[PDB]
């Protein structure tokens, strides 16, 4: 899981979610799910902001 | 050098049996598939036996078979040919001969090499 | 969640000092590796305890060996003193009919005396085989009376066939087994193997595999276990392919092998009859019951015990030819009754393993043994006959034979064990390879050492009741022990 | 409307609409491995018996116009009720529709390349020998172009199947095997395996004594076996043992320009980025090449990728065996009369480390050196192996050989750290340290030997705790993935505080080829 | 003269030739192929080894349970299963100190197995339990019937096909008081815990995802063990067996004497008690999240209250004590108060082959705790590890203190429930040993699984047969190494077996089967003779050169052009399989993967992605291709018509 979360997506949002994760004592080796599902609500953001 | 000297043959009654020996020097032995070739006073020569480096895989004519039993010991390096129930017309002079490959199927049968004797009944 | 009526469980899961589970887990969780170890050691018994006991030559006792009736034969069908009704028929084994085949077997004998019944069952109707025998004949020549030749003949149910199918002891070590060894380790007259080609040889490992493997072939292949596993091989398989479409009705199977004598000529052989039970193989363990009826020469007045499961009929006479001209010695039967399933056949249908599982262990020796060597050891193995083998001990000394009769020797010794398969033997080939690596790390002088010892000589007697092959290899360890300067 | 009519007659019965109804299509394959499982009755003796039973072989029911019922004998081959015998198949097999289908080796490429390696390969002398495992990892598949499963699944999907390609819509091979396989197919199925098992790799952990391309396993039963060996040369060469090689050396390159860059870690992103190996795009190669080098490594730690445990020192890799350990700074003096603050490694540990040409096996206590096995293939490449291993030693005894100003530079003008200081200076002049570190007695068993310090072998005599292997040490590959913590100079740290690698030591091989590095005419173009 | 072979080791020694007291190639007639009563001598001996009066009465099922876990300690040599839970955790723990988070790193792979997992790693295995009929049936039918009968009631979580919600279908379903499975009328819940608890020889149904679980995390871990190499098969054995012979024999300065000794343990297997299998299980899940350790901690559990499947068994109970012999009236006597309803009561039992790989963990670490670190003393030891059959090298100074060590190792096994036999157990000086069938002496032979393959053929088609046959011989030539020899000589058993079983001897001997005359013809009307292949007359080239190439791309060079081209041709009405490939003659999801393969190709090669249902997409795809059949091919417009009315038909019936 956690590799191919890191495969298909820029480092910045991977380090954005890796920084976001230490917020609430989450820790991203058993929450992974919630590792992809952070990293997906980014990229859509960025993707949905961008070019506008 | 590479010579084969055969023997073991001689007159016999038909329907008999005889046992053709063929000692070859000069070579490594172990490697090459070995013939017998026959040839009638008359008739052009034709192929007799083919036999493999293994001694496994044996080969003979379409009029041969279930009367003969070639083999061969590779600690003498020597060839043996055994002929049962002799018919009138095996009678021949048979030629003792080492294949170009080791093979047997390789290529039509055809040989390089010198020759010994051979006996007729 | 581990809620209720599940947790229960969890609760009465742990040792004997908590009720919730989660006591248990909170206490795992902190643990401390303070040296309990040394403590429980200085509270357990000094007793208890892993106490060596050395092993010099002086400790290993002969094996004790049971005593009381000698051993009979339990083999599936007779090895040697069973013989042959050549035809000497090339027929090119397409897929020759095997009852026709023993018909024209029979064509070739005369001189079949009235059946005289000799030996008895000590137990049982006796003179009901007699009474099948002469119905096997009659359905044998009932077969012209047919307007057709049906290839397999159904026996009609007969009582006396009804009550042939059915419808621990010591016993001690007899003294025949090495004798069916000894001729089972003899060769023969003939070849019984079609070994079928193979590749060209290519030159690094092919030729040594070849001078190796032919070797071995030419060393074995006319020995008489070949013969004994193409003669099983050939039983079971026809009885096996008669199980499936006589599922209801009694067939006549003839105990058929092949081979060809040194004149080079295809020759049929004939054993015997077996008649065959119904074969409603739903399980592979469901038993179908047979009658052996086997042809011999060999009187049973001699050794009676020996025939212990079988009924013996003086059957006729033949020409016998001796050192002396002929003798015309008796032609005797004997018939035994016993049981069968599908996994008893078709181990035994598989019987060829018995070379594979010679010519690797062959190989295997002649690979460690020879692994110490820049060019390895494989022609020397062979071509040098001053290298000896100690196999025999007739004289009171060790009688070392040549290389031929080790290869057969091991052959031989594979053929018995499949054909005698029992798990005795297992058994005791599992007990006994561990004293033998004990002997032989002593001979290396390695100063072995074990704990219990006559512990290991209880599991080994333990399995020593009635098996005579069992009981020969005991026999034959306890000689090596005692040639091995022990 | 055979299947469509099946769909309806089967939709009718309840408790196979439902499932019909509630499973999706994701899960096909979990009710596909739903059978009953019973059909294992000796298939040898099943088959058997219909063999010899009358026409057990059932095929369609074209034959009917394309073999005659009755052949040159009067041999029954046909049925009615479509039962077939065997010799129908010899007949087909004799004359039939010739056809110029001989178009075949292209698709079975994978096979005909078996067979043109066994033509010129020629073969050597067999010298037996006691041939030992040597554990190593090791590729199963020849000449595949370097391509991962799920990629090439991908290809397969679209040359076999193009009208249910997978989702992914945004690949030369493609172009050229729908090319030239195009209206010449045979079984889609097995079309789709030959691809599948032509160009996947794979590549794992097996016991070989001397085969390191992927030609030289294939035939592993000639090589190998349990105590002989053959010499043979399979007369060709693969492009997945040399492909990798490019890759090591882009990243050897990369990795020393950046190390000169003010911005190692962006600078080396933006190259890697902006690199093309034949054909390819360097982060993807990266994402799934399974290749260990120390570059490589830092590439992918990079981009956040998990590695092993490499304890990477002076080109070798390390992994730990057992032990734990201590940080526990510590003062020390030299040689040479000077101060050094170091880690010194406390506690029981025990190491394996594979180099280049050579590896070992290492138990070491605190600042001693208890065990350590070696084998190499070079005299001086088991030396400079020792060597390595003397200096991560730690002990005493070395420290006392230091002769000289210990003052070693990066090529940026840097202070290495000490336990590099003292490899590069041992790395040039190390026979100080040989005749100043002890000799033992020994008892030459089990092809285990020593070594002396003039260069010489010897039998009942070694260095002290040495041991040197014959016929190779077997090598451990532990599989081990951890998140890595790089920071902007290209030091990676295991998070939890160990400097696991750095560039002080990549260069060894400059490897040609087979940003501006490139000729001028590359630097104006 | 008389004849003895084993008198050959009197020239040879033992290990050059050991293959000849291996007796046996494959399987002989097994003495307990039938058998109700040897079960319960197993029960009385495993109740014997426990006797320490620990008894307590289930509070769910009534069944009286032995808890002899850390309970008195032994007195006597002979074998007990009294293992202290303190000396288990400490050696767990001296372990993770060996190899720091080891445990936690094995953790993590098992949780992506646990997230990965769907329900078909549950159908690869051999013969199952089912519960719902009281009777062995195969892995997939044992499923599909408890899917069924949970389907029946309100249990419909596997229903994602994740494995993790089977199994919490499992959990709910032992809640519930009734159990109604299909006239057809069945039993409450008392019972059904009886059943679900119930093993035989073989696991319940429930029970085998969680000890599919529990021996992945135990994979985990020996794999990152080098003294453990059980779960390797060949030659890996070879290297981690010559490369602790210099782990400990090669010492400096040498004064220290090395010993090996080759052990056994005598019914280890039935000493190892599930509750302390709990109990390291809930050490290795040491903070870890507690689901996680809620669903390892099943299998020990139902391990701890656990039924044993046995004139039926079941009217034993209703019985006076007169029927039986003396022996077998005893036998009956000490089982009467367990047995429950027609099940037996195993509380500290485990059965064999069930947690081998953990229990290999527990031997490697008391293994380890010999590493001159945690013994405290002169005397050091290592070795590997199996399941029962253990090999250990102890090095020591002086030959006075090696039986020391000795007596260190075995007191510590007691004290882990290890009970070594002092029977099947030999020492010697290091240099020659055993270990599960595999033998040392300075040298090596690998006779561990040398139960040579079914030289005959393996039954499926010609050319399948004949590739399998010839990669079988490879592969035990590397795998489980043979000799070449003797592969050539099971290569050519293997080819007179294919050439009888198919009627295909060869087209150079007259023997004549029902086929022989077509063989002939065809050599006859070839040319060059040797590309023909085994299935139609040819001679074998096949050695071990070429024992990996299919037979058609060997022989492919050699044919005769026609041959080739009226041999492989594709248009033809019948590894490498051409149009000699017979497909010899030979009802719930089968019927429906075969529709759905026949409507999707790739669905047969590539596991299929799709959100949408069965139906859903099947109507979907044949609109379309009705479309484009109809558009661009040729069909008639009446017959797209019934297509598309029956799927309306179908689009109106998935509404129902």
């Amino acid at each position: 899981m956690e590799d191919f979360v890191r495969q298909c997506f820029n480092p910045m949002i991977v380090e954005l979610a890796e920084k976001a994760m230490k917020e609430y004592g989450e820790d991203l080796k058993i929450e992974t799910n919630k590792f992809a599902a952070i990293c997906t609500h980014l990229e859509v953001c960025f993707m949905y902001s961008d070019f506008h | 050098q590479v010579q084969l000297q055969e023997s073991g043959g001689g007159m016999v009654q038909p329907g008999g049996s005889l046992r053709l020996s063929c000692l070859a020097s000069g070579f490594t032995f172990s490697n090459y598939a070995m013939t017998w070739v026959r040839q009638a006073p008359g008739k052009g020569p034709e192929w007799v036996s083919m036999v493999s480096n293994n001694g496994a895989d044996t080969t003979y004519t379409d009029s041969v078979k279930g009367r003969f039993t070639i083999s061969r010991d590779n600690a003498k390096n020597t060839l043996y040919l055994r002929m049962n129930n002799v018919k009138p017309e095996d009678s021949a002079v048979y030629y003792c001969a080492k294949r170009r490959y080791g093979g047997i199927w390789t290529g039509q049968p055809t040989d390089y090499d010198y020759l010994g004797q051979g006996t007729v009944t | 969640e581990i809620t209720g009526t599940m947790r229960r469980l969890a609760d009465q899961s742990l040792p004997p000092n908590f009720s919730c589970l989660e006591n248990f887990r909170a206490y795992v969780d902190g643990f401390e590796p303070n040296g309990y170890i040394e403590g429980k050691l200085s509270q357990m018994s000094k007793e208890v305890n892993a106490k060596i006991e050395p092993f010099l030559k002086t400790t290993p006792r002969p094996i004790r060996l049971p005593d009381g009736p000698p051993c009979f034969q339990r083999s599936k069908f007779l090895l040697m003193d069973a013989l042959k009704l050549s035809i000497e028929d090339p027929s090119h084994e397409g897929e020759g009919i095997p009852l026709y085949d023993a018909i024209k077997c029979m064509r070739t004998f005369f001189g079949w005396k009235e059946p005289y019944i000799v030996k008895p069952h000590e137990k049982g109707i006796n003179p009901n085989y007699l009474l099948s025998w002469k119905q096997v004949l009659a359905e044998l020549q009932d077969i012209e009376n047919e307007e057709k030749i049906p290839r397999t003949k159904n026996m009609k149910k007969t009582s006396q066939l009804k009550w042939a199918l059915g419808e621990p002891e010591l016993r001690s070590l007899s003294s025949w087994i090495q004798n069916e060894f000894n001729k089972a380790c003899e060769l023969t007259d003939s070849t019984w193997i079609e070994l079928d080609e193979i590749g060209e040889d290519v030159a690094p490992i092919e030729y040594i595999a070849s001078m190796r493997r032919n070797y071995f072939t030419a060393e074995v292949s006319h020995c008489r276990a070949t013969e004994y596993i193409m003669k099983g091989v050939y039983i079971n398989t026809a009885l096996l392919n008669a199980s499936c479409a006589a599922m209801d009705d009694f067939q006549l199977i003839p105990m058929i092998s092949k081979c060809r004598t040194k004149e080079g000529r295809r020759k049929t052989n004939l054993y015997g009859f077996i008649i065959k039970g119904r074969s409603h193989l739903r399980n592979d363990t469901d038993v179908v019951n047979f009658v052996s009826m086997e042809f011999s020469l060999t009187d049973p007045r001699l050794e009676p015990h020996k025939w212990e499961k079988y009924c013996v009929l003086e059957i006729g006479d033949m020409l016998l030819r001796s050192a002396i001209g002929q003798m015309s010695r008796p032609m005797f039967l004997y018939v035994r009754t016993n049981g069968t399933s599908k996994i008893k056949m078709k181990w035994g249908m598989e019987m060829r393993r018995c070379l594979l599982q010679s010519l690797q262990q062959i190989e295997s020796m002649i690979e460690a043994e020879s692994s110490v060597k820049e060019k390895d050891m494989t022609k020397e193995f062979f071509e040098n006959k001053s290298e000896t083998w100690p196999i025999g001990e007739s004289p009171k000394g060790v009688e070392d034979g040549s290389i031929g009769k080790v290869c057969r020797t091991l052959l031989a010794k594979s053929v018995f064990n499949s054909l005698y398969a029992s798990p005795q033997l297992e058994g005791f080939s599992a007990e006994s390879r561990k004293l033998l690596l004990v002997v032989q790390a002593l001979r290396d002088n390695l100063e072995p050492g074990t704990f219990d010892l006559e512990g290991l000589y209880e599991a080994i007697e333990e399995c020593l009741i009635n098996d005579p092959w069992v009981l020969l290899n005991a026999s034959w360890f306890n000689s090596f022990l005692t040639h091995a300067l022990r | 409307m055979e299947r469509i009519k099946e769909l309806r007659n089967l939709m009718s019965q309840s408790r196979t609409r439902e499932i019909l109804t509630k499973t999706t299509v994701d899960h096909m394959a979990i009710i596909k491995k739903y059978t009953s499982g019973r059909q294992e009755k000796n298939p040898s003796l099943r088959m058997k018996w219909m063999m010899a039973m009358k026409y057990p072989i059932t095929a369609d029911k074209r034959i009917t116009e394309m073999v005659p019922e009755r052949n040159e004998q009067g041999q029954t081959l046909w049925s009615k009720m479509v039962m077939v015998s065997p010799l129908a198949v010899t007949w087909w097999n004799r004359n039939g529709p010739m056809t110029s289908t001989v178009h075949y080796p292209k698709v079975y490429k994978t096979y005909f390349e078996k067979v043109e390696r066994l033509k010129h390969g020629t073969f050597g002398p067999v010298h037996f020998r006691n041939q030992v495992k040597i554990r190593r990892r090791v590729d199963i598949n020849p000449g595949h172009a370097d391509l991962s499963a799920k990629e090439a699944q991908d290809v397969i999907m679209e040359v076999v199947f193009p009208n249910e390609v997978g989702a992914r819509i945004l690949l030369t091979i493609t172009k050229e095997k729908k090319e030239e396989l195009q209206d010449c197919k045979i079984s889609p199925l097995m079309v789709a395996y030959m691809l599948e098992r032509e160009l996947v790799r794979k590549t794992r952990f097996l016991p070989v004594a001397g085969g390191t391309s992927s030609v030289y396993i294939e035939v592993l039963h000639l090589t190998q076996g349990t105590c002989w060996e053959q010499m043979y040369t399979p007369g060709g060469e693969v492009r997945n043992d040399d492909v990798d090689q490019s890759l090591i050396i882009a990243a050897r390159n990369i990795v020393r320009r950046a190390a000169v860059s003010a911005d190692p870690l962006a600078s080396l992103l933006e190259m890697c980025h902006s690199t093309q190996i034949g054909g390819t795009r360097m982060v993807d190669i990266l994402r799934q090449n399974p290749t260990e080098e120390q570059a490589v490594d830092i590439c992918k730690a990079a981009m956040g990728l998990r590695i092993s445990s490499s304890f990477s020192f002076g080109g070798f890799t390390f992994k730990r065996t057992s032990g734990s350990s201590i940080k526990r700074e510590e003062e020390l003096l030299t040689g040479n009369l000077q101060t050094l603050k170091i880690r010194v490694h406390d506690g029981y540990e025990e190491f394996t480390m594979v180099g280049k040409r050579a590896t070992a096996i290492l138990r070491k206590a605190t600042r001693r050196l208890v065990q350590l096995i070696v084998s190499g293939r070079d005299e001086q490449s088991v030396a400079e192996a020792i060597i390595v291993a003397m200096v991560f030693s730690q002990e005493d005894c070395m420290i006392k050989a230091v002769r000289g100003d210990l003052n070693f530079v990066n090529r940026a003008n840097q202070r290495l750290n000490p336990m590099h200081q003292l490899l590069r200076h041992f790395q040039k002049d190390a026979k100080v340290l040989f005749q100043n570190w002890g000799i033992e007695h020994i008892d030459n068993v089990m092809g285990m030997i020593g070594v002396l310090p003039d260069m010489t072998p010897s039998t009942e005599m070694s260095m002290r705790g040495i041991r040197v292997s014959k016929m190779g040490v077997d090598e451990y590959s532990s599989t081990e993935r951890v998140v890595v913590s790089i920071d902007r100079f290209l030091r990676v740290r295991d998070q939890r505080g160990n400097v696991l690698l750095s560039p002080e030591e990549v260069s060894e091989t400059q490897g040609t080829e087979k940003w501006e590095i490139n000729g001028p005419e590359s630097v104006l173009v | 003269m008389d004849v003895n072979p084993t008198l050959l080791f009197l020239k040879v020694p033992a290990q050059n030739a050991i293959s000849t007291t291996f007796p046996y190639t494959g399987d002989p007639p097994y003495s307990h192929g039938t058998g109700t009563g040897y079960t319960m001598d197993t029960v009385n001996r495993t109740h014997q080894y426990s006797e320490k009066g620990k008894w307590t009465t289930n509070t769910e099922t009534g069944a009286p349970q032995l808890n002899p876990i850390d309970g008195p300690l032994p007195e006597d040599n002979e074998p007990s299963g009294y293992a202290q839970t303190d000396c288990v955790l400490e050696a767990m723990a001296f372990l993770e100190e060996s190899h720091p988070g080891i445990f936690e790193n094995s953790c993590l792979e098992t949780m992506e197995v646990v997230q990965q997992t769907r329900v078909d790693r549950l159908t690869q295995g051999r013969q199952t339990y089912d519960w719902t009929l009281n009777r062995n049936q195969p892995a997939a039918t044992a499923l599909a019937n408890t899917i069924e009968v949970f389907r029946s009631n309100g249990l419909t979580a596997n229903e994602s096909g994740r494995l993790i919600d089977f199994l919490k279908d499992v959990m709910e379903s032992m809640d519930k008081e009734e159990m109604e499975i299909t006239k057809k009328q069945r039993v409450n819940k008392r019972s059904y815990l009886i059943r679900a608890l119930t093993l035989n020889t073989t696991p319940g149904m429930q029970i085998r995802g969680f000890v599919y679980f529990v021996e992945t995390l135990a994979r985990s871990i020996c794999e990152k063990l080098e003294q453990s190499g059980l779960p390797v098969g060949g030659n890996e054995k070879k290297a981690k067996l010559a490369n602790v012979v210099r782990k400990m024999m090669t010492n400096s300065q040498d004064t220290e004497l090395s010993f090996t000794i080759t052990g056994d343990n005598t019914k280890w297997n039935e000493n190892q008690n599930p509750r302390m299998f709990l109990a390291m299980i809930t050490y290795i899940t040491k903070n870890q999240p507690e689901w996680f350790r809620n669903v390892l901690s099943i299998a020990p559990i139902m391990f701890s209250n656990k039924m044993a499947r046995l004139i039926p068994a079941e009217m034993l109970a209703s019985i006076d004590l007169k029927y039986f012999n003396e022996s077998t009236r005893k036998k009956i006597e000490k089982i009467r108060p367990l047995l429950i309803d027609g099940t037996a009561s195993l509380s500290p039992g485990m059965m064999m082959g069930m947690f081998n790989m953990l229990s290999t963990v527990l031997g490697v670490s008391i293994l380890n705790l010999g590493q001159k670190r945690y013994t405290k003393t002169t005397y050091w030891w290592d070795g590997l590890q199996s399941s029962d059959d253990f090999a250990l090298i102890v090095n020591a100074p002086n030959h006075e203190g090696i039986q020391a060590g000795v007596d260190r190792f075995y007191r510590t096994c007691k004290l882990v429930g290890i009970n070594m036999s002092k029977k099947k157990s030999y020492i010697n000086r290091t240099g020659t040993f055993e270990f599960t069938s595999f033998f040392y002496r300075y040298g090596f032979v690998a006779n561990f699984s040398m139960e040579l393959p079914s030289f005959g053929v393996s039954g499926i088609n010609e050319s399948a047969d004949m590739s399998i046959g010839v990669t079988v011989i490879k592969n035990n030539m590397i795998n489980n190494d043979l000799g070449p020899a003797t592969a050539q000589m099971a290569l050519q058993l293997f080819i007179k077996d294919y050439r009888y079983t198919y009627r295909c001897h060869r087209g150079d001997t007259q023997i004549q089967t029902r086929r022989s005359f077509e063989l002939k013809k065809l050599w006859e009307q070839t040319r060059s003779k040797a590309g023909l292949l085994v299935s139609d007359g040819g001679p074998n080239l096949y050695n071990i050169r070429n024992l990996h190439i299919p037979e058609v791309c060997l022989k492919w060079e050699l044919m005769d052009e026609d041959y080739q081209g009226r041999l492989c041709n594709p248009l033809n009405p019948f590894y490498d399989a051409v149009a000699t490939t017979h497909s010899w003659i030979p009802q719930m999801y089968q019927k429906c993967c075969n529709l759905f393969e026949k409507f999707f190709p790739s669905s047969s090669y590539r596991r299929p992605v799709g959100i949408s249902s069965m139906v859903e997409a099947m109507v979907s795809r044949a609109r379309i291709d009705a479309r484009i059949d109809f558009e661009s091919g040729r069909i008639k417009k009446e017959e797209f018509a019934e297509i598309m009315k029956i799927c309306s038909t179908i689009e109106e019936l998935r509404r129902q």
